[PDB]
């Protein structure tokens, strides 16, 4: 820890050092809205009742395939306001806008993979 | 019509039913008017509390963006506070970088992309507004309306709103450029005038002018004030 | 880690004149391997960068920049004022600033309107700073201040202009084991560019 | 959702009428009439009094938990007026926003921030 | 009974596939036939049209060094397989040192097309492959792939709209005579496709392959050459 | 585009350098060879609370290492119309930290039409720097007056806070500090905050060596914003005695290219 | 061929029907089908 | 370790190699091809750590075959070491301590010839003759003593040759026999192979 | 029939109606020249807002500049060529990012036309409704253009029309073509004369077309647009040439 159970597709990537953090602030910040809405739901479960994290959840997931095809930049005017973050401007979006992305993928096989079929 | 109630669809003639909807709709809505002058831009509008139960401060229609940028909206009030906060995310966004104001321009590419990405998707219905930007760059103004399927212009003297063609064909016989903001405020004025059903009062006109100081905001009495004269 | 290559820029404020000068030198720690390797890149018409550092990253940052430059430059219509590079190159600098970058760029130009002199500089990871009298960078930055400093004058013409960046690299670059061996001078008066390439120790 | 849409002018949200109106808000307006309740808030010069009407069906139900008057914030409260299962919820979203705006702001709320979120998220 | 690929009908007879067949029953025509030791690939041009340039319109593309193709219906369809195809035979000559066989690729082709009628959310690809080419045994290979998920290793079939004609055309004349030398199979392919068109030498291509000398495409003068030689009939 | 690319591009800090910086670090340290290096700009901040305003200031020397890097850079920034700031150490990691938060305020502002307050700015700085758990320094000194009253804040570069009313940041502050514990009265007024202020800024730039240059101050009293700069010049460079210029003709040449614009 | 690797012995071929209806089964709501498999087999 | 040099000239690109294998204290193989061929007018030195070296020069040469076999034409000298060396600089940064050396050639039809130099953290030079290995400090002196601007292509082997003897007469490790290689506007040419007895 | 609902489902006798009917689409824009020349690449275009209150903006409203040589023409709904055209300039600059060359002409239309094609075929999307015309110029084919189509079929034209009434303009084109020929002088006044030939003949001035160039010279390729005061005179020659018709 998986075995074999195209290389030139995906390839030059050694096993070695993913199970290697890098600088210790890499998990904090690959990983840093999914652990801040898990705190928070976790708050909201524990204080309110389990009603809320369940349905504010299931309202991220309904406000969230409404978006463009992956292949193309989403505005995301929605589902910002309902997050909470209408106007908290941050190390988000300034540095490495994803609108310019300097490498890019093709359309039918970054699709395919959203749609989770490969 | 089997093509019609659903916007992801075209009928068999080349169009969207939706879109054009939508665009009846924000012409059912309140009337506004923009002029742009030799020295500045002013934008006219009247709003929908004409009872005394209501309150002058609280709600209000021309929010300014940054310092140069200031809009009005002609549809549905419910549904442009999201798109000024998002045109002030923008604008804020842009200035952190490139450490220098927002030209207009580029706040218009940029609303009007965000506006239209609710165009193209399909099951969420677009945006019911169409509102005016006026901005002062480069010692120069500008003066742009935003559609609601997005198609910005580069408009002078639209009176667009609940019964536009009216103010239209008004406006296509006074505006002669060279102008300056004193004048353009009466002209206005006279707009809404010609379709108001009923007087002008000291809480019923929002002027506001973004000459090259910045956005300011006439004060009630600054309208009392030309609203006499 | 400004040692496994080598070079030092400089930049002169004059009178409606910017002068902008390198070192050409690509060598791995002792051995050499070339003479001839750009440091200067020509972004605008009357505006230049000097990146000057490790070149494995300089090539990367010119490459990135470029584009970003050419993408701004294509989508809001007109030229680039020189105060905005500034800006960019610090955004860009600290997009990696836990994983930092290896340059230490210089940017001088003028202003396509005003026609104004401009000089800047930029530390590793981005922190914008302007001298008006003049600025340096590189490896060998200890020993160029003290030949600038009492060297320079204000209001200099352009010929003057060439023969202090000339007098203040020439003779201060080759107290250094690595970069040496050719300097480039960039000058860049209101009507026309004009580049000069200056002869110094074989060695 | 695998259930669709209906086909209708007025049957869905998301569909403009030929006119340009939304029938399904213009039914959530009428909707608030079906409870039949009464609620009037008046304020003066250093008072925000507010009164209302309460109605209790018969005798075995207890009426110390029949009221529709909750309270939000230490110093803000409500009048809920309509569907009870709707405001019970909207109230929870309310105080939950203030706690997070007090958290993250450090001061009470002024009231319109507070119906600004609302209104928002609604 | 047919409005998604996941409904079947009360018989049976999935009917979103029969009618991608339909639709790949409407574009130009295409033909090829094997010999002892040569491959052609012809097909027909429907329009003119000298405005355009026939350079950057074509059927004949090129899937490797040994490997060849030709299709038949909605182009940018056929653009995206072949461009999915070249991916995947670069991908299996990196990671196993060895020309790919042509039945390989033909499988991966029609794996392909066949992933695309699973779900009422994705239209199915509607064209016909005429996979052709060279193995590393030497031996020559032909298939034909199929908007469903089929495939067969025919010998001298064709594709498109009025296929039966030329079909029988060529069933009632191949024979191993036809098949000895090099140019008596373009005399063969010429006389099957000049059936359908109208006339012959303006609108038609062809591609000859031989062994290891990758594909190559003719020239009008050579083609009018070759028409004229056939046309010596008595 | 790209052949072997999944997932959209996701912003922020990117790090995909500390894999080889690490090893060519190792590899450099024991060969003793040049190492890198940042503007650690040691200097003396100052900030008292007198009877109506409040009263800032700091030192305009930019060291990077022994070598002074820079003699003019200001030390003072812009949050809001009523809110300043000031920075220590590290002046890179400073300017973007403070940029953002005076964004966010000027986005809150405008949002709410009221000036907004000094805690905002203090609970948002101190939820970012303590996200970023350390690896950012940047000591500040946040003062302002609001509807309530003046305020004072003394962020360090872990998420500490506190509520002096005075205090004394950067590398070189204890003898700024100490000037102040020895002078410092209640309730004093204006003049004599800013010659206090100016006295024990003083003290501080002559009494070390990672500061120097001219001082300035930041007013920002209830209903007038100053913002004198400089304030007051210590010391003046002296002038050069012999001529050193060289004329046309001194130096060399081997190639020349000449390319006319428009 | 995979369970040949992993316990080392040959197939019984009610231990592969089990495991090829089992996947056809999946009939139904991830590259999951939403068609019945309309095909037959016989196993020998 | 191992040895690569190339020099130019007016229409060559000419380089040489060192037919060798590596072990512990053992040679396994003495023909070892390290030449791998990018199209008809490129080639692609590499030397660098085992196994790293043959596993990049496989992507990199199963993605220039795509270029052409999907756009009818080839590419350029320019924009295959362009390409080279980002990919080399993505990756060697990705996750992978790698450690290679590489040295373009080729020979397009507008601009003579063009070799590239490279060293192991992704840099781009243009010299007129590199070397690489350990070979290269005791051989680029003798490389630069007789380098005349312009060498015909008869004299390039002869400076070849006394370039390779001095090399495998005042070394350590024992090469004992190179292979080399010359373009022209013809393809890829060969020559005898270079073997000291 | 009732097959077209929706944009993923085929006909008894095999189409696809949804994309067929979006392609009717662009038949309600202006028309579109664009013959192609030998030294330049001549590319006419039309204004359709020709309103009384509107304010000049730059660079026109329809011809575009991608990366540094290569210019497009839009058709049909506006509202969705501003992404198109953004996206478009992303790709190109990638490309030159990736490799330090210009872009030639196939890297550019077979990319967009990728996107174009797959909105068609993800059932939940609306196809873009456009009929983009390229131009530009490189150094492996010399000068050529390019048309695409909202399903995606571009091909190498020499000389198309799109728009409203592009069957007559096309028609008239294939008529009086000189091909092999052809020069830029020559070529402007064919396009006035086509340009004068269709529409609902208003005699056209100053304030209704816009023309693009695309002129190489002195190893930099320039793009330029004709003055307003530039195309008057042009005009005022092609009537008096038409004029000068002799006849009894």
């Amino acid at each position: 820890s998986p075995v074999t159970e195209d290389l030139l597709r995906k390839g030059f990537s050694c096993v070695k050092n993913e199970l290697l953090p890098s600088h210790p602030l890499e998990l904090s910040e690959k990983n840093f809205q999914l652990n801040q809405d898990k705190m928070n739901f976790s708050t909201l479960r524990n204080i309110q009742g389990l009603f809320a994290p369940l349905k504010l959840q299931m309202e991220f997931k309904a406000v969230q395939q409404v978006q463009r095809l992956p292949f193309l930049s989403s505005s995301n005017l929605s589902l910002d306001v309902l997050r909470g973050n209408d106007e908290t401007i941050g190390f988000e979006d300034i540095l490495n806008d994803p609108s310019q992305s300097e490498v890019m993928g093709e359309p039918h096989l970054m699709v395919e993979y959203k749609l989770g079929l490969l | 019509r089997g093509y019609s109630f659903s916007l992801t669809t075209f009928s068999p003639s080349g169009k969207l039913v939706q879109i054009e909807y939508a665009l009846a709709a924000v012409a059912g809505g309140a009337p506004s008017v923009g002029i742009k002058a030799a020295n500045g831009v002013v934008l006219a509008t009247e709003k929908k509390q004409k009872s005394i139960l209501y309150d002058e401060r609280s709600v209000h229609k021309v929010e300014p963006i940054t310092k140069h940028i200031g809009l009005v909206y002609s549809g549905m009030g419910p549904d442009y506070r999201v798109l000024v906060h998002r045109a002030r995310k923008l604008a804020q966004q842009y200035y952190l970088v490139y450490q220098e104001p927002i030209p207009t321009a580029q706040l218009v590419q940029r609303v009007a992309s965000v506006m239209q990405e609710y165009t193209q998707s399909g099951g969420v219905r677009p945006f019911g507004v169409s509102l005016l930007i006026c901005g002062w760059n480069e010692g120069r103004p500008y003066l742009f309306q935003s559609d609601p399927s997005g198609a910005y212009f580069a408009w002078k003297a639209t009176a667009m709103g609940k019964n536009y063609v009216n103010g239209k064909t008004f406006l296509e016989k006074r505006y002669n450029e060279d102008l300056e903001l004193e004048d353009a405020i009466h002209t206005a004025i006279l707009t809404l005038k010609e379709s108001f059903e009923g007087q002008m009062t000291e809480d019923n006109i929002e002027v506001g002018i973004c000459n090259e100081a910045g956005f300011r905001r006439l004060t009630p009495t600054e309208v009392k004030d030309y609203l006499a004269a | 880690i400004m040692s496994y290559n080598g070079g030092a820029v400089m930049a002169m404020k004059g009178k409606n004149c910017v002068a902008i000068a390198a070192d050409r030198r690509f060598g791995i720690q002792a051995q050499m391997v070339t003479t001839d390797f750009q440091k200067i890149f020509p972004m605008g018409d009357r505006l230049y960068i000097g990146l000057a550092g490790l070149a494995t990253d300089v090539q990367t940052v010119a490459q990135r920049l470029k584009f970003r430059l050419n993408l701004y430059e294509l989508k809001e219509g007109r030229q680039i004022k020189p105060y905005t590079l500034m800006s960019m190159v610090a955004n860009l600098l600290y997009e990696k600033r836990f994983g930092p970058y290896y340059t230490e760029p210089v940017i001088a130009g003028l202003d396509p309107k005003t026609f104004k002199p401009f000089i800047c500089s930029l530390d590793l990871i981005g922190c914008p700073m302007v001298t008006d009298d003049f600025v340096v960078s590189g490896t060998c930055a200890e020993q160029m201040y003290g030949m600038c400093e009492s060297l320079w004058e204000p209001n200099m013409d352009p010929d003057h202009l060439f023969e202090t960046i000339s007098q203040a690299m020439l003779n201060a670059v080759d107290r250094d084991a690595v970069s040496g061996m050719g300097v480039i001078v960039h000058i860049i008066e209101k009507d026309k560019i004009t580049t000069r390439t200056l002869k110094a120790r074989m060695d | 959702m695998s259930r669709g849409s209906s086909a209708g002018f007025d049957r869905h949200i998301t569909i403009f009428s030929p006119e340009g109106r939304l029938y399904q808000v213009e039914y959530a307006f009428k909707a608030i009439n079906q409870g039949g309740l009464t609620s009037v808030a008046v304020r003066g010069k250093d008072c925000a009094v507010i009164v209302t009407q309460k109605k209790v069906p018969d005798k075995l139900l207890d009426s110390s938990t029949v009221t529709h008057l909750f309270k939000i914030t230490e110093n803000i409260g409500c009048v809920m007026t309509g569907m009870t299962a709707d405001s019970r919820s909207q109230v929870q979203r309310a105080r939950y926003e203030a706690a997070n705006w007090k958290y993250k702001y450090g001061y009470e709320i002024p009231v319109d921030m507070l119906c600004k979120r609302i209104a928002d998220i609604s | 009974y047919d409005r998604a690929i996941t409904v079947f009908s009360p018989d049976g007879h999935l009917f979103q596939v029969e009618y991608a067949q339909e639709a790949v029953k409407k574009g130009s025509t295409a033909v090829g036939v094997r010999g002892r030791d040569i491959v052609v690939l012809g097909v027909e041009k429907k329009s003119v049209a000298k405005l355009q340039d026939e350079r950057t319109v074509r059927k004949i593309c090129a899937l490797d060094d040994n490997v060849c193709m030709a299709f038949a219906g909605l182009t940018a369809d056929a653009r995206i397989v072949i461009n999915r195809a070249r991916v995947e035979c670069q991908s299996h000559r990196l990671t196993v040192e060895d020309p790919v066989t042509v039945e390989y690729i033909t499988r991966y082709i029609a794996s392909l097309k066949q992933r695309y009628t699973q779900s009422n959310g994705r239209r199915p690809f509607g064209i016909s492959a005429l996979i052709v080419g060279f193995d590393f045994d030497g031996t020559p290979r032909l298939y034909q792939t199929d908007p469903s998920g089929t495939y067969h290793a025919w010998k001298a079939n064709a594709i498109g709209r009025g296929a039966k004609s030329v079909r029988e055309f060529l069933e009632k004349n191949y024979t191993d005579e036809a098949i000895e030398t090099d140019d008596l199979t373009i005399k063969l392919v010429i006389k099957a496709l000049l059936e359908v068109v109208q006339s012959g030498g303006k609108n038609i291509e062809l591609a000859v392959m031989r062994r290891d000398q990758s594909l190559k495409i003719l020239n009008p003068e050579e083609i009018e050459k070759y028409v004229a030689e056939i046309e010596k009939e008595k | 585009a790209a052949v072997s690319v999944y997932a959209p591009p996701v912003g922020g800090f990117s790090f995909d350098n500390c894999r080889r910086n690490a090893v060519l670090e190792a590899d450099f340290a024991k060969r003793g060879y040049k190492l890198p290096k940042v503007r650690k700009t040691g200097t003396t901040i100052a900030g008292v609370v007198y009877k109506d305003g409040i009263v800032l200031g700091a030192d305009t020397r930019a060291t990077e290492g022994m070598v002074v890097a820079d003699k003019n850079c200001s030390k003072i920034h812009f949050i809001s119309p009523n809110i300043y700031c000031c920075g220590a150490g590290t002046a890179a990691d400073t300017d973007m930290t403070t940029q953002l938060i005076s964004s966010n305020l000027e986005l809150h502002s405008l949002s709410t039409g009221r000036l907004p307050r000094v805690v905002t700015a203090n609970r948002m700085l101190k939820q970012m720097l303590f996200r970023y758990q350390g690896y950012i320094g940047a000591a500040l000194v946040l003062g302002g007056v609001d509807v309530t009253g003046p305020h004072l804040y003394s962020i360090y570069p872990h998420g500490s806070t506190d509520k002096l009313p005075y205090v004394t940041m950067g590398s070189g502050s204890l003898a700024a500090m100490a000037v102040f514990e020895d002078k410092f009265r209640p309730d004093m007024e204006e003049e004599e905050a800013k010659n206090l202020v100016s006295e024990a800024i003083a003290a501080g730039i002559f009494n070390d060596l990672g500061s120097g240059s001219n001082i300035d101050l930041c007013v920002i009293s209830k209903n007038k914003l100053d913002f004198l700069r400089p304030y007051t010049v210590p010391n003046k460079k002296g002038t050069r005695l012999g001529r050193y210029r060289c004329e046309k003709g001194t130096t060399a040449v081997l190639t020349e290219k000449i390319t006319p614009l428009e | 061929q995979n369970h040949w690797f992993t316990y080392n012995e040959t197939m019984t071929v009610e231990s592969v029907t089990q495991a090829v209806s089992n996947l056809a089964l999946q009939f139904g709501e991830p590259g999951a089908m939403s068609r019945p498999f309309g095909v037959a087999l016989l196993f020998g | 370790m191992e040895y690569l040099i190339g020099i130019q000239g007016p229409d060559y690109v000419l380089v040489a190699s060192d037919r060798v294998a590596a072990s512990n204290i053992v040679q396994m193989k003495d023909d070892h091809d390290k030449m791998f061929k990018m199209s008809e007018k490129i080639l692609l030195l590499c030397v660098g750590e085992a196994g790293d070296t043959v596993q990049f020069a496989e992507y990199i040469q199963k993605n220039v075959q795509l270029y052409k076999m999907r756009n009818g034409y080839e590419l350029s000298p320019t924009a295959a070491a362009n390409f080279t060396r980002r990919n080399l600089a993505d990756c060697l940064r990705s996750r992978t301590p790698y450690h290679v050396n590489l040295l373009l050639a080729g020979y397009d039809e507008h601009e003579g010839p063009a070799l590239y130099y490279m060293d192991y953290l992704a840099a781009l030079a243009k010299a007129p003759f590199a070397a690489h290995g350990y070979g290269a400090f005791l051989t680029l002196s003798i490389l630069d003593r007789y380098y005349t601007p312009t060498i015909s292509r008869e004299r390039a082997v002869e400076l070849l040759r006394k370039c390779l003897e001095e090399l495998q007469k005042r070394f350590i490790l024992n090469l004992p026999t190179f292979s080399v290689r010359i373009i022209d506007k013809n393809g890829i040419h060969d020559l005898d192979n270079i073997s000291f007895p | 029939r009732r097959y077209d609902s929706r944009t993923t489902i085929f006909s008894p006798e095999g189409r696809l109606y949804q994309v067929e009917y979006a392609m009717e689409a662009i038949g309600h824009a202006g028309t579109c020249l664009g013959i192609l020349a030998n030294d330049g690449v001549l590319l006419a275009a039309e204004r359709r807002n020709i309103h009384k209150l509107l304010d000049e903006v730059f660079f026109s409203e329809k011809i575009y500049k991608l990366n540094e040589d290569m210019a497009c023409s839009v058709a049909g709904i506006t509202s969705d060529a501003n992404v198109l055209t953004n996206e478009l300039r992303l790709i190109a600059q990638r490309y030159l990012l990736q490799y330090q060359e210009p872009i030639p002409c196939e890297q550019l239309v077979t990319a967009l036309c990728d996107i174009k094609q797959a909105y068609t075929q993800f059932g939940g999307k609306r196809p873009f409704g456009v009929s983009l015309l390229y131009i530009g110029w490189d150094k492996h084919y010399g000068f050529q253009l390019y048309q695409s189509d909202p399903s995606g079929n571009y091909g190498g034209w020499k000389a198309t029309c799109i728009g409203n009434n592009s069957a007559a303009a096309v028609s008239m084109l294939k008529q009086d073509y000189k091909e092999g020929e052809m020069t830029l002088k020559s070529a402007l006044a064919l396009a006035i004369k086509v340009l004068n030939k269709t529409m609902d003949v208003s005699k056209l001035s100053a304030e209704k077309v816009e023309i693009a160039t695309l002129t190489r010279e002195n190893g930099k390729t320039v793009i330029r647009v004709l003055k307003q005061k530039e195309v008057e005179q042009l005009i005022k020659k092609h009537e008096e040439e038409e004029a000068k018709a002799e006849r009894e």
